[PDB]
């Protein structure tokens, strides 16, 4: 069901730590996403998506 | 209580407080057989 | 935008400055425009654009006031980059858990 | 000139200089006896002297 | 989840997450997001035994 | 609706459609640039965020502006045209000459400040009744001498056209452009159109002080939200996100009361005298045990008697705090007394006056047991319980002994205490001050906060330290700029709500301005509530003392507006009557002779083309008579109504028709209206004055004595 291993291109071996790999892959590019404003003042930022 | 007002730590208290076991560490170990140094480009090396 | 387009059109295909970018080896056309075309708009300490842009290019050399207003974003970025990692680490720890 | 100040005065359940001084004294010195002499003295010795 | 069921809510979650990651210029394979989304819907609440 | 009007409406529709097309093009460009910036900005992170936020803010503004883009139009004496809307739209390739002016722009100031007597170089003012992207119709107003050739639903210009006009305009301008910012009272007689002046005054005041009222909000009080409707029409942002409307029955949040109360009960329940009654009634709940209570500690039997409860109540009442707060003093003293009695008998004869090491520990043990004791707490709840306004009033009305204790009259008896009326709402609101809260605190929320802050601290600890960095040079770290508490709060729900709904759900909210319509209906307690909910004393009050149907309504403005702002409120009364004919005015004056010996009425300076009419009703012909009348009138032209008691199916009760004007009115059987309580004469006066062009009367045997 998981299928090809992204790192090597072959079918995943029994015992792969797929969960931590997925977590790291999702979390690594988190710095490129836009975030809430860092300033303390102002109104709540939910008005603008 | 004993001396002062501090209570006496019971046996089960060895497994409950912030200090004890069943507890993880967010800080990492310091490991022997390790070193550190500046890196420079070696263009004659192979990928391994 | 128009100044950037004109600059992109003008440069010869074999000029090193634009050859470095077009080959994908390094950089992007925004940096080339800033270096040669014009710096453009800059932000206040609050993060809002200043109406008057920096019409000079680093090849020509910014004036005193243009440089002073430009320093705002440079100073802001140092703290912005440091603060950006906290949210990423938070989400990464959640996902790992 | 301001309605909010007049409203605060209307809702202020304190009358006279001595009572206000006693209130301030008991506020700043909750554990001390409510003597009038100290109640008058501390305020003068806190900011104005 | 209530209207369509567990299958469609997982597809919806994966689509929504990948939509943000695509719009922000990040490329992650759907399987990494699926690994995380699977863990979210592993329980069933009992209403009557 | 002349063909010229249709052509003008079509032209305005075409112009608004062009404006909307330009708006859609701008939206598309902004969205495309926003997507491109999010995807491949290629610059520094700060610059990318700045551009993205600017584009998102612009897109949100465009989204907000979609509903009702254009408000109205202004015509200058120079023949130039100005269009007022929610956004500023300018033609880039035509030297930026405006196609639409933001309502906040200085050039749009005359739209709100201009008046007929003192125009700001403007000839005519127009307003579009927008509905989505479509304009249903528009109303015109001449800022000068009336012409009589314009179109508007109110038809006020036509009536004015049919000096006296200069004097009326000057008086209206004097009312509208008053520089006062406190309590203002407007009371014009019937047919004077004081409603239009009130709406114009509200618009002017809200525009002038908009910058200091966009956060406090505006509260509209009255039978119908028509004032809120106008505020939304002319100030859609404030109306949509800042204006809250509450009928006098909806003062208490979440309790939509509609039932009325009899005059005998309402007249007393609406007076300030009830404040003493409420204070006495809650004091009654501070009762005593008729017989001693066996508290029955786990080891030694214990007894509470009437005298210890007496002393505890004396202490609690001495403290003077609200009921739920003096509960602490009452329970504390009762617990101390019971603990002393129990300790004296547990350590029989031994421990008395010994050092702290024994007596204090015994006291602590006894108090700890008491705090968990079920029957002791049940007893403490039997006398001096925790109270709520609903429970207090329900158990006050339903019992016949507590009313005598509280000093209330025998008239406000009712079998069911939970049948709330509009008169009970202010008492429910008031009782909150008397009762208060028992120092409520939350425990699960604190645990959640602690856990989240600890998780944020762990996240920060997970990051690399400065001691062992591997970068080429030292630099700012996250730990140097943010702490665990701030990081944890960064990911919480942070729920956000509109100001309108946010204030509507809060009892303690203080509003920036209060608008009251038909103010004569409000009683002393309603005014107390409203003045409690607006400490700035910024009020716009409209009504007529002679037209109240609520027996508890204000007898005069000075009786109501003098216990809060004595000598500071401004009063202005409009004089001339033009919205109604001379014959209707004479009939109204004839009815008015029964109210006051003098009753200075608004003189009429206009007469209708046809006089009123009256007829008898015999052998139950009203059923077909009303149908024939409405068929004849509605089919011809204009809006016609039938006014009478609900006993006739085809009658609109006076309670609903007060705030409307009609071309034709048919009042049926005025005797029944005159028999409707002490205010029957006022009801008939109102119904007769509703007529603007033609009035019909049906009576059983003879016309009322006055007529
Ligand atoms: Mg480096």
């Amino acid at each position: 069901c998981y299928g090809r291993s992204m790192a090597t291109g072959k079918l995943v071996d029994i015992g792969e730590a797929v969960g931590i790999v997925a977590a790291q892959s999702i979390g690594e590019p988190g710095t490129q996403l836009t975030m809430r404003t860092f300033h303390q003042g102002g109104v709540t930022g939910g008005a603008d998506i | 209580t004993g001396p002062g007002n501090r209570p006496l730590k019971s046996l089960s208290d060895l497994l409950k407080g912030k200090q004890g076991r069943f507890r993880q560490n967010l800080l990492g170990k310091r490991v022997d057989y390790s070193g550190r140094s500046v890196i420079v480009v070696g263009p004659q090396l192979k990928l391994h | 935008e128009e100044v950037g387009k004109a600059l992109e059109e003008f440069y010869p295909a074999d000029n090193p400055i634009i050859t470095i970018v077009k080959s994908g080896a390094t950089g992007n056309l925004t940096q080339t425009r800033t270096l040669a075309g014009m710096k453009g708009l800059v932000t206040n300490p609050k993060g809002e654009f200043i109406p008057r842009p920096i019409k000079s290019s680093f090849r020509e050399g910014l004036t005193v006031l243009e440089y002073f207003i430009n320093t705002h974003g440079a100073r802001k970025g140092l703290a912005d980059t440091a603060l950006r990692t906290a949210d990423s680490g938070y989400l990464t720890r959640r996902l790992v858990d | 000139f301001s309605e909010i100040m007049m409203g605060t005065l209307e809702k202020d359940t304190t009358s006279g200089t001595d009572e206000a001084l006693l209130d301030i004294y008991r506020k700043l010195r909750p554990g001390e006896p409510p003597t009038k002499e100290s109640a008058q003295t501390l305020l003068e010795n806190l900011f104005f002297k | 989840l209530r209207v369509q069921g567990p299958r469609e809510v997982q597809i919806h979650l994966v689509k929504e997450v990948q939509e943000v990651y695509r719009a922000q210029g990040v490329s992650i394979h759907d399987k990494h997001i699926e690994v995380i989304v699977r863990q979210m819907l592993r329980r069933v609440t009992i209403i009557d035994s | 609706s002349g063909r010229d009007y249709e052509d003008e409406l079509q032209s305005e529709r075409d112009y608004v459609a062009g404006l909307y097309a330009r708006l859609d093009a701008e939206r598309a460009q902004s969205q495309r640039r926003y997507a491109a910036a999010l995807r491949e900005h290629g610059g520094t992170a700060v610059e990318r965020d700045a551009e993205v936020r600017a584009l998102a803010k612009d897109i949100a503004r465009l989204n907000v502006a979609d509903n009702g883009l254009c408000f109205g139009r202004l015509d200058t004496l120079d023949d130039a045209r100005l269009y007022i809307g929610r956004l500023g739209i300018f033609d880039r390739d035509n030297d930026f000459e405006p196609l639409l002016l933001d309502w906040r722009a200085p050039m749009a100031r005359p739209f709100y400040v201009a008046t007929a007597a003192n125009p700001e170089n403007m000839r005519r003012r127009r307003q579009f009744h927008t509905l989505g992207r479509k304009v249903v119709d528009f109303t015109d107003e001449i800022l000068g001498r009336p012409t009589g050739a314009e179109h508007d639903a109110t038809n006020d210009a036509a009536l004015l056209a049919a000096d006296i006009v200069a004097t009326i305009q000057a008086e209206q301008d004097q009312v509208i452009r008053l520089d006062h910012t406190g309590v203002l009272v407007i009371e014009g007689g019937p047919g004077t159109g004081k409603t239009v002046v009130a709406l114009h005054r509200v618009a002017y005041l809200l525009y002038t002080y908009r910058k200091q009222m966009e956060r406090h909000g505006v509260l509209v009080v009255g039978p119908t939200p028509a004032f809120l409707d106008h505020i939304g029409r002319v100030l859609p942002s404030l109306g949509e996100s800042d204006a809250v409307f509450m009928t006098p029955g909806d003062f208490v949040p979440g309790l939509h009361v509609t039932a009325e109360d009899t005059p005998e009960a309402a007249e007393v329940k609406g007076s300030l005298k009830i404040l003493d009654v409420l204070k006495a009634a809650v004091a009654d709940r501070q009762e005593l045990p008729s017989e001693p209570i066996p508290i029955d500690l786990s080891d030694v039997t214990m007894r509470i008697d009437a005298e210890t409860a007496k002393w505890a109540r004396d202490e609690a009442r001495k403290t003077g705090l609200p009921h739920n707060e003096a509960r602490a003093e009452f329970v504390d003293v009762v617990t101390y007394v019971v603990t002393e009695r129990a300790v004296a008998r547990i350590g029989r004869g031994w421990l008395t006056r010994d050092d702290k090491h024994a007596w204090e520990k015994m006291r602590a043990d006894v108090v700890g047991e008491l705090e968990d004791h079920e029957q002791f707490n049940a007893a403490l709840d039997a006398l001096w319980p925790i109270l709520t306004p609903e429970d207090v009033l329900a158990q006050l009305y339903t019992s016949h002994e507590r009313l005598r204790a509280a000093g209330a009259p025998e008239c406000l008896w009712r079998a069911d205490g939970e049948a709330w009326t509009v008169s009970d709402v202010p008492l429910l609101d008031e009782l909150v001050d008397l009762l208060g809260r028992n120092k409520a605190a939350d425990e699960a929320a604190e645990r959640e906060r602690r856990e989240e802050e600890a998780y944020a601290a762990g996240v920060l600890d997970l990051m690399v330290d400065r001691e062992d960095l591997m970068d080429d040079e030292d630099h700012l770290l996250a730990q140097d700029l943010i702490d665990a508490e701030e990081l944890a709060d960064r990911f919480k729900e942070q729920d956000n709500r509109e100001l309108s709904e946010r204030a509507a759900a809060d009892r303690e909210w203080t509003y920036g301005h209060v608008v009251v319509d038909e103010a004569q209906e409000l009683s002393e307690m309603d005014w107390r509530l409203l003045m409690r909910r607006c400490p700035r004393r910024s009020f716009t009050i409209v009504g007529d003392l002679a037209q109240r149907r609520s027996p508890a309504g204000a007898r005069s403005w000075g009786a109501m507006l003098d216990s809060y702002v004595p000598g500071r409120w401004v009063y202005k009364s409009l004089s001339v009557n033009y919205r109604t004919p001379a014959e209707i005015m004479a009939v109204a004056a004839a009815v008015l002779a029964e109210f006051a010996p003098d009753a200075t009425p608004p003189d009429s300076v206009r007469a209708c083309g046809v006089a009123p009419w009256a007829r008898q009703v015999t052998d139950d012909d009203i059923a077909s008579a009303i149908a024939e009348f409405v068929s004849e009138e509605a089919g011809r032209e204009g809006t016609s109504v039938v006014i009478g008691p609900p006993d006739v199916p085809g009658t609109v009760p006076p309670s609903e028709t007060k705030g409307l004007e009609f071309d034709a009115v048919l009042v049926v059987e005025p005797e029944r209206i005159l028999a409707d309580g002490p205010r029957g004469a006022a009801e008939l006066y109102v119904a007769l004055t509703r007529a603007t062009q033609r009035l019909g009367v049906l009576y059983r045997d003879a016309l009322p004595q006055a007529l």
